[PDB]
């Protein structure tokens, strides 16, 4: 190869043993390394092979770090050596990187790790009509009563009973957002319930969860109340109750507010909100 | 040229070979930013320390003195790299990696044959060689003709070992044109589905190509789908000009979150009622990502031995080393290669039961015993003792393993007994005056949370050792009969006294006296010592339904209730236990086979220990996998019987595709493994009913991708890894803040 | 910049740090165009969001500023990257529009009648993190305050000895003492040579950091600068249809 | 309500928050940093429902940014 710019990173692996319980031992660094990039072998060797003692050991089969370490010490003891990306991977995901005992697998630690922060691993690298294929599967983001370009009367209702037919509807408040591997977490409260199917005994001030990709440029903003329809998931939170993730099937949008909703030209388009809201949490699908 | 000199300068002053290499070390800069001062004392020899220190001290000033000055020009920019680095003194490397000797072969040819072939690409020129074998006009050596394959057009595509979906990926096929004249190639990859790809794939882009020169092509795609998908790049020259190249390679395309792995099993017992029925409430883990379509992999077996050591098991091709599934690049690790293999072959010769498995599986166990041994014997020193890594000190330990393994695997894999021989009187030499062995390096520690470490850890180190020594006179023969046979007896003895006192002066840990009746056990000891050890094993014993082990004592929650070991529940799954105690009841059995036989104490703990084994193969890592999978089969030799024993168990489950069931017919005779598995969805809980006159095992394995880490995942151990970019490091590294 | 004095907030509110291959600099322009020089960003050129663009901070060691992406880059058709720096100009476009504020302002475009304010001897300023008087990379912003130097006179004071012939041209206007000790040096590329337009009381860029003696502030010898104001149509035809 | 302005504000000369026909907002660019260009920023609430300038136009204003303004004396 030649040229085509490169991109390259350094990393640096830190571990440190809490207690003298499980004291010594040898212990493997299993490092996965973010997608695209290799370790430079370069550097790696300079940890071993030098007067310097900083690790005994190391595989680079597949995306993998693997490091020996004759003993967990008490204070930090770091390794870093570089990586360099071979393809260009934009919109990079966080990996996970695992310390444990190999003599005694059940004292183990596992971490998430991400690309550095404003580095252009993070920032998309598609072309023009690449992109807006890639958001296919993203939800569709529109602001209080928007009508799209092919959105004729009725869409609203065609979209929760016709396609995609969808399987529970609430009206959420928008709570507070964590940041999960490669995902968004929306804590919400349940407002107000117009269908469900696998989330029973769901109601008012119920709290459910909503998660979207880190890829889909939507963003829920806390303080917001927002009508939600889509299909219900498979996974569930810390309580109990069924989380949801907001895909192309998905719609969300936000409720207007009083202020805007009497307005003249959004006056007949936020009746015809409220009249579907009322129509379908009612009657439901039972044109 | 400057840092050049002066660090060769700096050399000079060094006249020992030593310190010149202490002094190149030192030259060296770390990948890490580590002060010199703080990187200088890590070093184990002081008169290697003092040029280590002077030279690291004078390199690093010397080159931030030099930092920022260099690439002279005109130009009022400044180039940013990187410090410069020593041209080592050292041998230069020349190149190693060639392509394979492809037409390696021999063939009859009567008076002139033609052979077609197909060529492998490359750009370097290769030359055939012959040689000629008649019985009657001999031998004949050809004299080479030369064949150069070239490339008009050559197409390259590089592509990530692993790639997120939803990533966004410029993939960059690459078009070399070794032709004398300039070229226009159109070049597209082809339409696929699970890819969103410009114009939906298939779209065509004129690049051109200079005369012998490379041109990269940026191909901008974003994977949507969770399988893998195959790409293929097609290239086509323009005009009337036949050149062309295409090229088809799988992207792999992995789930956003990081893998986690539940590994569950169950006992079914049809005898007792309440075995018959039980539920598995299937996974529900609020940290699993979603979408996925993750699955659930049962595994339910009424053949445990064929299993774990057949076809399936510890005699597969690739052997137990591939279903244990840790990385083996220590030393210790090679045995895994060795001692399984060798314990499944004491299983099946010992049985007469090699017939009901294909007939290759003898060929598969020699392969694994000779692999194990020709890497093993990599790590061996001038003084035949064994070593943790290359170039590394000595290990007591170590060398204990490998005479105890290696004594038994020599006759097959054509090793040589006076080498062995060698071994043991380097593990003589390690015996202090009390008898106990000592190891300056040990391999395992273990012993820990409990105390008294020291105490532990020389009985336990002694009794291994003399484990491997009585291994080891089997190896002797009528030459070292006298000279050699007659230390290690004796060395036996001396050592047994040892661990004859501290057995019957007590206090000694669970897995240290475990191995100390092993020990004494496998060696006739006097009966006054055979017994006190069995009667001070068995009282550290913990017995719950039908199964025995031994465990350890990790301290105490305050005031807190004694029954420990109380609960247990044929419908709940068997608890994973940590390796220390595998390894312990794995000795205790061994141990109480010697000393009782097959008894009701030797079905408990090997029952225990049948379903303790991970899913797919081994036990918790290398150590316990060698000793359980020696245990194990030690019983299995003695309670073999011909009887067609067997269960019948019906397993359903209301997943994503439908409600299914399946009904099995489970019995000794079987060999059942990874391709008898059933898939069950991850979500969806599976009801198991059971039935018939013998006990079986069933393991599940849930596997899925987590979006974030346990709340009691790090509390002992700590991992903990940034990343920075290349600008911002170099930079922080050649720094000089908060001073000015 | 060789040989001057530390600035304070609000100095230089439009210069702009560019990291990559190279150490260099800009200037801002509007509120989503950089102005640099052509031979500084040529490296990497084609990869459009490979440089690390960083304002509104008065220390290059700073961790933090306020970030900014390229989504173009553009460098001038008449430029050579093999030797010479006749044309030395580019221009960066920016993907996000930046947060003008009191760090934070672009410099001027200048004007056609701007040239009274460009005459011999008169002061003008340059600024950038570049090698100091000491040998090292600037750790604050550094200015200096220089006067123009006649064309004919800049000629004279070059081809000779080192340099190769035809170095100095009719797109470039030249800076710095007769003495030498006041000059730019390596690091400051594409910085701005900004002069005050008096009648309005605001500043625009008419140089840019260009190339010199190897030898920074060396006496006799002057800093050699880009001319702007023979490239306003084609600034203003690259801001327009791009 | 009215349609916010990119680094501008918003004010009511009308009344506090009065969006009804024909009360007046006057838009403001942020000072010193920013100009106004296009239209001078005085809208009234017009009989069909939008916002227009002195000019007659329903479209926002536009700031730009003031180069220069150094802080060197
Ligand atoms: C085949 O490909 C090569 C490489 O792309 C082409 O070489 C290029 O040819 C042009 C025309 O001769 C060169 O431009 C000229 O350069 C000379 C100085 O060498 C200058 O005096 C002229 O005014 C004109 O600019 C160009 O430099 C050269 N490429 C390189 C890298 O030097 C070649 O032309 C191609 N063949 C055909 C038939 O087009
Ligand atoms: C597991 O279940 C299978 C059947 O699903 C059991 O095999 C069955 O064994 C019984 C007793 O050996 C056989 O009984 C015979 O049935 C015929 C037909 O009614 C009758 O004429 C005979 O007199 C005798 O009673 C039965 O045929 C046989 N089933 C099949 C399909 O062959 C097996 O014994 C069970 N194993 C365990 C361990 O529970």
């Amino acid at each position: 190869v030649v040229e085509e710019q490169e991109s390259r990173v350094h990393y640096t692996v830190c571990i440190w043993r809490n207690g003298k319980v499980g004291l010594s031992g040898m212990a493997i660094a299993d490092v996965t390394l973010l997608s695209g990039f290799h370790a430079l072998r370069a550097d790696l060797e300079k940890l071993t092979s030098l007067s310097d003692r900083y690790v005994s050991h190391f595989e680079t089969e597949g995306p993998h770090v693997l490091l020996y370490f004759d003993s967990v010490p008490t204070s930090r003891e770091c390794v870093g050596f570089e990586a360099v990306q071979e393809v260009p991977v934009g919109l990079v995901q966080p990996a996970s990187a695992t310390l444990y005992d190999y003599y005694n697998p059940e004292r183990r630690c596992s971490v998430f790790y991400g690309a550095p922060s404003k580095s252009r691993l993070l920032a998309t690298l598609c072309s023009a009509e690449v992109c807006q294929c890639a958001e296919g599967k993203c939800p569709r983001q529109r602001r209080a009563l928007e009508r799209g370009l092919q959105d004729e009367d009725g869409y609203r209702m065609k979209f929760a009973c016709y396609y995609p037919r969808v399987e529970y509807g609430f009206q959420v408040k928008v709570l507070r957002e964590d940041s999960r591997a490669a995902f968004r977490l929306f804590e919400t409260k349940i407002t107000q319930v117009l269908h469900f199917t696998k989330d029973v005994k769901a109601a008012a001030n119920q709290m459910r969860n909503f998660l979207v990709r880190a890829s889909c440029r939507l963003r829920l903003e806390p303080g917001k109340e927002y009508l939600i329809m889509g299909l219900d998931g498979a996974t569930y939170d810390l309580e109990g109750h069924p989380q949801y993730l907001l895909d192309s099937n998905s719609w969300i949008e936000e409720m207007p507010s009083e202020r805007l909703c009497r307005s003249t030209r959004q006056r007949a388009a936020c009746a015809q909100l409220n009249d579907f809201l009322q129509e379908y949490g009612t009657q439901g699908c039972q044109v | 040229v400057n840092f050049q000199k002066a660090i060769n300068e700096k050399l000079g002053q060094y006249a020992s070979p030593t310190a010149k290499r202490c002094c190149q070390d030192g030259v060296t800069r770390l990948p890490m930013m580590r002060s010199c001062e703080q990187r200088a004392a890590r070093v184990q020899q002081p008169d290697c320390r003092e040029p280590f220190l002077s030279c690291c001290q004078f390199a690093e000033s010397l080159r931030k003195k030099s930092r920022d000055k260099g690439q002279a020009g005109l130009q009022r920019a400044l180039e940013i790299l990187q410090e410069e680095d020593l041209i080592d003194e050292d041998d230069i490397p020349v190149r190693s990696f060639f392509p394979e000797n492809w037409l390696w072969r021999v063939e009859t040819v009567d008076r002139f044959q033609i052979l077609t072939l197909w060529l492998p690409d490359s750009l370097t020129t290769w030359e055939i060689h012959g040689l000629s074998l008649s019985k009657t006009k001999g031998l004949c050596v050809a004299t080479p003709v030369q064949l150069r394959v070239f490339r008009e057009f050559h197409l390259h595509l590089r592509l990530p070992m692993s790639v997120r979906r939803f990533e966004q990926l410029e993939l960059r096929p690459v078009l070399y044109n070794y032709l004398d004249k300039n070229l226009t190639v159109s070049v597209h990859v082809s339409p696929v589905e699970g890819l969103c790809l410009a114009g939906g794939g298939g779209l065509a882009q004129q690049v051109l190509v200079p005369a012998g020169s490379a041109r990269p092509v940026a191909f901008s795609v974003v994977p949507t789908a969770a399988a893998a998908v195959s790409l293929k790049v097609v290239a086509r020259g323009s005009f009337e000009f036949p050149v062309g190249d295409a090229v088809s390679k799988v992207l792999q395309i992995e789930k956003e979150g990081a893998i986690h792995r539940e590994e569950l099993v169950y006992e079914l017992n049809p005898l007792d009622h309440r075995g018959r029925t039980l539920e598995i409430p299937g996974n529900s883990d609020p940290n699993m990502i979603p979408d996925g379509d993750f699955n659930s992999y049962v595994r339910v077996t009424a053949s445990d031995p064929l299993d774990t050591l057949g076809s399936e098991g510890a005699l597969s091709p690739g052997g137990v080393a591939s279903l244990l599934r840790l990385p083996r690049g220590c030393g210790e690790q090679t045995m895994i290669y060795l001692a399984p293999t060798l314990a499944a072959s004491r299983y099946l010769d010992k049985t007469e039961q090699w017939s009901t498995l294909p007939p290759e599986t003898k060929d598969h166990a020699v392969d694994l015993i000779q692999k194990g041994y020709m890497r093993i014997q990599q790590f061996r020193k001038a003084d035949g003792s064994y070593a943790a890594w290359l170039s590394r000190d000595s290990s007591t330990w170590l060398t204990a393993f490998v005479l105890k393994v290696l004594s038994l695997a020599q006759e097959q894999v054509g090793g040589s007994p006076e080498k062995l021989q060698e071994t043991s009187n380097w593990l003589l030499s390690q015996q202090q005056a009390d008898g106990s062995f000592q190891d300056p390096c040990p391999v395992l520690d273990r012993s820990m949370q409990g105390g008294l470490v020291g105490n532990d850890e020389t009985v336990a180190l002694t009794a291994f050792v003399t484990i491997a020594l009585h291994h080891g006179l089997a190896v002797f023969q009528d030459e070292g009969a006298e000279p050699l046979k007659q230390r290690v007896e004796a060395s036996i003895s001396k050592a047994n006294s040892f661990l004859g006192e501290k057995a019957s002066a007590g206090l000694l840990g669970a897995h240290a006296a475990a191995i100390t009746a092993y020990a004494l056990s496998l060696t006739k000891a006097p009966v006054d010592l055979l017994g006190v050890a069995h009667n001070n094993l068995m009282a550290m014993a913990q017995e719950t339904g039908d199964n025995l082990y031994w465990g350890s004592v990790t301290g105490s929650q305050s005031n807190a209730v004694s029954p420990t070991p109380a609960p247990r529940n044929p419908s709940d799954p068997m608890p994973q236990a940590p390796a220390l105690w595998i390894e312990t009841t794995a000795y205790a059995l061994l141990h109480l086979l010697l000393h009782e036989g097959k008894a009701e104490m030797a079905d408990q703990a090997s029952a225990w220990l049948t379903r303790q084994g991970s899913f797919q193969g081994g036990f918790r890592s290398t150590q316990d996998t060698v000793i359980a999978l020696d245990a194990l089969s030690a019983y299995w030799i003695a309670s073999h019987t011909t009887e067609e024993r067997g269960l019948n168990v019906t397993l359903s489950s209301t997943g994503r595709n439908g409600f299914k069931s399946h009904a099995l017919q489970l019995n000794n005779r079987q060999i059942r493994g990874l391709e008898e598995e059933l898939q069950f969805s991850l979500g969806s809980k599976i009801n198991v009913k059971v039935g018939g006159n013998s006990k079986g095992t069933l393991k599940v394995l849930r596997t899925y991708n987590v979006l974030d880490m346990k709340n009691t995942t790090c509390q002992d151990l700590q991992i903990e890894v940034t990343v920075k970019g290349h600008v911002e490091y170099t930079m922080e590294a050649n720094e000089d803040y908060e001073d000015y | 910049i060789y040989g001057g004095q530390k600035a304070k907030p609000g100095d230089f509110p439009w210069q702009v740090l560019i990291l990559g291959g190279t150490t260099a600099a800009g200037a801002l322009l509007y509120d989503n165009w950089v102005l640099t020089a052509a031979h500084a960003v040529y490296e990497q050129k084609h990869d459009a969001s490979a440089l690390d663009i960083r304002m509104g901070t008065l220390k290059r060691l700073s961790p933090h500023y306020t970030q900014a992406w390229s989504e173009a880059v553009f460098i001038h058709e008449g430029y050579t990257h093999d030797a010479g720096f006749d044309n030395d100009i580019a221009l960066i476009k920016l993907n996000n529009k930046v947060v003008i504020n009191s760090n934070i302002t672009p410099i001027c475009l200048p004007r056609k009648e701007a040239e009274s304010f460009m005459r011999t001897d008169d002061i003008g300023t340059a600024s950038g993190w570049g090698l100091t008087q000491r040998g090292f990379l600037a750790r604050n912003l550094m200015y200096v305050d220089i006067p123009i130097v006649d064309h004919q006179k800049c000629t004279a004071a070059y081809e000779k000895p080192p340099y190769p012939r035809g170095s100095v041209t009719a797109n470039m206007l030249c800076a710095g003492l007769e003495s030498g000790g006041k000059d730019s040096c390596r690091g400051d590329a594409g910085g701005a040579l900004v002069f005050l337009d008096s009648e309005t009381e605001r500043w625009f860029v008419g140089g840019i950091v260009s190339w010199g003696s190897m030898n920074c502030g060396e006496a006799g010898q002057y800093g050699v600068y880009t001319k702007v104001i023979n490239y306003i149509p084609w600034i203003e035809n690259i801001i327009s249809d791009f | 309500p009215p349609d916010d302005l990119p680094s501008g504000r918003v004010e009511y000369i009308t009344g506090p928050g009065v969006t009804t026909y024909k009360a007046v907002i006057q838009y403001s660019c942020e000072e010193t940093f920013y100009t106004m260009k296009v239209n001078d920023g005085k809208y009234v609430c017009e009989a069909d429902g939008f916002w227009t300038s002195s000019k007659g136009e329903k479209s926002l204003p536009v700031c730009e940014p003031v180069c220069g303004l150094s802080a060197r004396t």
